[PDB]
RNA sequence: CCGACCCGUCUUGAAACACGGACCAAGGAGUCUAACACGUGCGCGAGUCGGGGGCUCGCACGAAAGCCGCCGUGGCGCAAUGAAGGUGAAGGCCGGCGCGCUCGCCGGCCGAGGUGGGAUCCCGAGGCCUCUCCAGUCCGCCGAGGGCGCACCACCGGCCCG
RNA sequence: CUACGCCGCGACGAGUAGGAGGGCCGCUGCGGUGAGCCUUGAAGCCUAGGGCGCGGGCCCGGGUGGAGCCGCCGCAGGUGC
């Protein structure tokens, strides 16, 4: 919508909103990021730190299908199987765990951020953290590995 | 519901007439036919209206009853009025008042039935 | 002439809803007489929270009301949020909850009515209490937004951590030249 | 055009004062400055290590470190149109104790007192200080001698 | 039920009847004290000169306490120092006045603001008919002229000030509530001067109209209000 | 010129990319020429499954 | 009769001996795309989004609208940090044993700590009632103080990576 | 009492560059709506005609003209000299 816009209010102002003194030129100050490191030094040095410069190894032929390893945390865990498979865990008279296979629910490494419910579980991973295994443990369950 | 009903037409309706600083509001049983939540006449369970008879002598004051709301065919009973002046505004008093039938509206109906059985004597020169 | 100053004279707050909900300006109208209409200053603070912005309403979670609700002494009484009431997952035993929020998430609202709670409206929040008695006026976090994150002071100063405006994150996105003491300097 | 050398223009500001050289008294050594009491930076020049910049001389501020040579003090300098709590490091010959606070402490103690005292033997005191109120009405007298009158003198060309 | 709860109103009505009654003989006996007291003052102070004259000796009279400082000057380039004190005065536009109780703070906030306001002392004339004709009450941080008696009192209540005359005596004779008295008053806001000033821009005692005149600003009163 | 703070933007705009430009205007149309062609496959091969091995 | 210099414009300063303008009509200049950022409105909400594809008389409108769900591939978000190999976010207390060695084996519970503020909410002495009283009936309002403390701010701890 | 409505009280009102709000100011086209207007005279144009509004502008009478045009709710601009 035209209408909704300031030059529909800047009629009969001379200026179009872009003062008498300086006026509307066409590129004061150069082109996209030009002189970031003499006439921009300050904006650049100041909003975006880092920017000049080269920092570690370059690496050809990255393939991001290599390193995919999305995580899940222990707190989102439980809700990678059913409602009905926590309940039925925890009634079981029997200590049968459930197995959570979180490489079907698309997940390889399990993080440990958070607790985990006071009952046995079979954790089925290709990796896991420190604290991810020790928490696990701690509630009577067991962590398996995967490939 | 009336509110709601009146937050969708309060200003997007075909009988509305937004002319010379003015609003008015043309459905058929509004009395003063002005737009306001009052006097509409079609959002309000029990509504009543003043209008002139099918021929040119009496008023026709109909009101809407309580059981058909969405049954827009039955929804009005019409009662025509063909008496003198004084006792018309008085059978329409005791309609509104007795009944406790939209008391708020019992002056503008009056005032409405005045202004039709005036309209319907003869002119002057 | 006065020697005053009017730059502040026009407070600049927000005296009715900017959204056209309908349903939204009804309880607007409901809640504006009764802030009027009663000594309670509970409708008046909800009633001003009627007019904010989504943004200014943040939503609730269900593990931070459960929390709230936890605190002694407020058991029995209504949590009462002007917004969203959310799901969330990381919790596992919902408790019993009287509850009148803005919008409540579908599977927000499954559990917390599969565990014996109460749903109500603000208009059944007025019949219920108009004064507000009873009720636990709870807010979601107002600052728990990622733009929070970039505001502050400037990325490139002297202990600041502000979240600078990167559009990749990575080793060649913005590390060299200020942010290691081999490449000029780190403030 | 003003250079910006660190000790521009305390040409006068860090010297000694007249016939005041020497040994530094060593009562100045000797203070004990706890966290959150005031001092003032004075700076002085026999010292040159641990010196406070030549804005801070004569500044006020409230200590909040305490090293085995020196104090931290937050120190308010104004810096065109805002103010801000600087925190810098002065050896303790640069500073002293503030006698305001010092004696505003004194008041203090002197309040609770005279507020127990009174309210336990029955009567309302003032605290507060007011300012100087008007002069009162009194007699002025004569002692029998009329008051001595006073001419301007005339003119005359001193030298 | 009709005639019970018909007694029980005309019950009230005349509680209220009698609670009025009772505040008018409370307010008629104040000003007849106050009427009292202000005439003691009067002879006092003309008493005690007069037995100091019979010993040969001199009465110097108690120094004035109370102030009427008026804003001759407009708003235009006024320094920044002087600009603050003015509005501390609640001095904002020319030909307003205001009473000043006096002490050391208030004298030095007067001597910088001298070449802009024309001061002195009120007398008791003075301090009537500016409160009866020019009295404003700042309620509810608006300009409600004191036409009623209860305006007063709902805002002044708690201190004792419960009319206009109260008012005034709490203001002439400056008690322990002049603050609030005196903040209650909006500043008066004075026509200008009937008859036209000397001089705006010298001093009083230099043939002007700025600065202090002690007794002399009553005469500027009665032409300006 | 850059503005406060914002982020460092490198559109790929130098180019005369006006000359190559593609609009999908003819997608509706390609749509359904599309599903016409799928029809027209599998009244050909009768009994054939229409997808095909 | 009083007042009244020609507009536009750059300018510290224009009636200017500064420039454009003889007059009238018509046309005539912050647009669209892409990318960000923040604000607001809406839907859903730890999710969300079909935008490419396909299916529906093949088509006036309809090149629209509708549907998919084993079309959610994928994007963005839900996890950060390091150049990288890589690693990767739970604590509070009471108890018994080493040595309660600045500390390991556990139990039990609770489930993101604490301080100072903090809208709102809760408790509440004592008051406000009638033609009057000694004796309570049910709730209404004010209220000293007390309590739990949303968001947010300051600070102190705690956890993850180098 | 068109609650986006109505009413009450007090204070205040300069403005370039610039920003913001309102516009029942105006142009063109689209979706709705006015059982709208019109050869018993539309648009356009002229007018010592009558008015309204702070204003942008608008309404109405007269004349000419001879076939189309507009109000309101939204939408979109190649939208005001
Ligand atoms: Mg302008
Ligand atoms: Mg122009
Ligand atoms: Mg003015
Ligand atoms: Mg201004
Ligand atoms: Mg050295
Ligand atoms: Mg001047
Ligand atoms: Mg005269
Ligand atoms: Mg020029
Ligand atoms: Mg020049
Ligand atoms: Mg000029
Ligand atoms: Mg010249
Ligand atoms: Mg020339
Ligand atoms: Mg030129
Ligand atoms: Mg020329
Ligand atoms: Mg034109
Ligand atoms: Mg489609
Ligand atoms: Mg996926
Ligand atoms: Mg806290
Ligand atoms: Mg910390
Ligand atoms: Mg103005
Ligand atoms: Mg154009």
């Amino acid at each position: 919508p035209s209408r909704l816009r300031k030059t529909r209010k800047l009629r009969g102002h001379v200026s179009h909103g872009h003062g008498r003194i300086g006026k509307h030129r066409k590129h004061p100050g150069g082109r996209g990021n030009a002189g970031g490191l003499h006439h921009h030094r300050i904006n650049f040095d100041k909003y975006h730190p880092g920017y000049f410069g080269k920092v570690g190894m370059k690496h050809y032929h990255l393939k991001r299908n290599q390193s995919f390893c999305p995580t899940v945390n222990l707190d989102k865990l439980w809700t990678l199987v059913s409602e009905q498979t926590r309940v039925n865990a925890a009634k079981n008279k029997t200590g049968a765990a459930p197995i959570i296979d979180v490489v079907r629910s698309g997940y390889y490494k399990v993080l440990g951020k958070g607790k985990l419910p006071k009952q046995p579980v079979i954790v089925k991973a290709k990796f896991f953290s420190r604290r991810a295994e020790e928490k696990i443990k701690s509630v009577g369950g067991a962590c398996v590995l995967v490939a | 519901s009336a509110h709601l009903q009146w937050m969708v037409v309060r200003n997007c309706s075909s009988f509305l007439i937004k002319r010379n600083k003015q609003t008015y509001s043309t459905e058929p049983n509004n009395l003063k036919a002005r737009n306001s939540f009052r006097y509409n006449g079609l959002i309000h369970r029990k509504t009543v209206g003043v209008e002139p008879a099918a021929d040119g002598k009496g008023v026709v004051v109909v009101i809407k009853r309580r059981s058909g709301q969405r049954k827009p065919a039955t929804s009005y009973v019409r009662t025509t009025i063909n008496k003198n002046a004084r006792a018309t505004l008085s059978s329409i008093r005791h309609m509104i008042r007795k009944n406790k039938y939209r008391p708020d509206l019992r002056m503008a109906a009056i005032r409405r039935a005045s202004a039709i059985l005036r309209s319907q004597k003869p002119v002057m020169v | 002439g006065v020697d005053i100053r009017h730059n502040k004279d026009r407070k600049v707050r927000r005296k009715e809803p900017k959204s056209q909900d309908i349903y939204l300006r009804l309880l607007v109208k409901l809640y504006r007489f009764l802030a009027r209409r009663t000594n309670s200053t509970f409708n008046q603070v909800v009633l001003k929270r009627l007019f904010m912005s989504r943004t200014n309403r943040p939503p609730l979670s269900l593990s931070r009301m459960i929390r709230k609700m936890k605190l002694p002494g407020r058991e029995n009484k209504t949590a009462v949020v002007v917004g969203t009431i959310t799901d969330d997952v990381r919790v596992q035993e919902v408790p019993k909850l009287k509850v009148c929020a803005l919008r409540v998430t579908s599977r927000a609202r499954s559990r917390i009515l599969r565990a014996g709670g109460k749903i109500l409206t603000f208009d059944q929040l007025a019949l219920d209490s108009p004064k507000g008695c009873g009720t636990v006026l709870l807010s979601g976090p107002r600052k728990g937004r990622e733009v929070y994150r970039h505001f502050g002071k400037a990325p490139g100063t002297p202990h600041s951590h502000t979240k600078p405006y990167v559009r990749s994150k990575g080793r060649k996105f913005e590390r060299a030249r200020g942010r290691r003491a081999s490449r000029g300097y780190k403030n | 055009t003003n250079t910006k050398g660190k000790r521009r223009g305390t040409r006068y500001m860090f010297s000694r004062p007249f016939r005041k050289h020497g040994v530094v008294p060593l009562a100045t050594y000797m203070r004990i400055y706890k966290k959150g009491d005031i001092v003032d930076i004075k700076g002085m020049g026999t010292v040159q290590k641990g010196m406070p910049h030549k804005c801070y001389h004569g500044k006020t501020g409230r200590v909040y470190n305490v090293t085995q040579h020196a104090v931290g003090i937050v120190v308010n300098k104004q810096v065109k149109g805002k103010i801000l709590a600087k925190r810098i490091n002065v050896r303790i010959e640069h500073i002293k104790h503030s006698k305001s606070r010092d004696s505003f402490l004194k008041r203090v103690k002197e309040n609770d007192q005279k507020k127990k005292e009174a309210k336990e033997k029955g009567t309302w005191v003032q605290l507060k200080r007011q300012p100087a109120p008007p002069r009162e009405a009194h007699f002025v007298r004569t002692n029998g001698k009329e008051p001595e009158l006073l001419e301007p003198i005339p003119y005359e060309f001193m030298a | 039920n009709f005639a019970e709860l018909k007694i029980k109103r005309l019950r009230k009505k005349f509680a209220q009847k009698m609670l009025r009654k009772a505040r008018r003989k409370l307010i008629y006996e104040k000003a007849k004290h106050y009427h009292k007291e202000y005439r003691q003052m009067y002879r006092t102070e003309i008493r005690m000169a007069r037995m100091a004259r019979k010993a040969g000796n001199f009465y110097v009279p108690a120094e004035p306490k109370l102030a009427f400082v008026i804003r001759i000057r407009g708003i235009n380039g006024v320094s920044p120092k002087v600009r603050k004190v003015l509005q501390l005065l609640r001095l904002r536009q020319i030909f307003n006045g205001t009473f000043v109780k006096l002490n050391k703070a208030s004298i030095n906030m007067l001597r910088i603001v001298e070449p802009y306001i024309a001061w002195g002392y009120p007398n008791l004339k003075s301090v009537n008919e500016l409160i009866y004709k020019r009295g404003y009450g700042k309620i509810n941080k608006k300009r409600i002229a004191l036409t009623d008696n209860a305006l007063i009192a709902r805002s002044l209540g708690k201190y004792g000030i419960i009319c206009m005359e109260d008012l005034i005596h709490e203001i002439y004779t400056v008690g322990k509530r002049f603050k609030e008295a005196n903040n209650f008053l909006w500043p008066f806001k004075l026509s200008s001067p009937r008859g036209g000033m000397k001089k705006k821009t010298t001093h009083f005692v230099e043939g002007g109209d700025a600065g202090n005149r002690e007794d002399q600003i009553n005469r500027l009163i009665r032409r300006m209000n | 010129a850059p503005s406060r703070n914002g982020m460092v933007l490198k559109p790929h705009f130098h180019k005369d990319w006006q000359r190559r430009v593609a609009t999908w205007f003819n997608q509706p149309a390609r749509k359904i020429r599309r599903r016409k062609a799928r029809q027209a496959k599998a009244r050909r091969i009768a009994p054939r499954p229409a997808s095909g091995p």
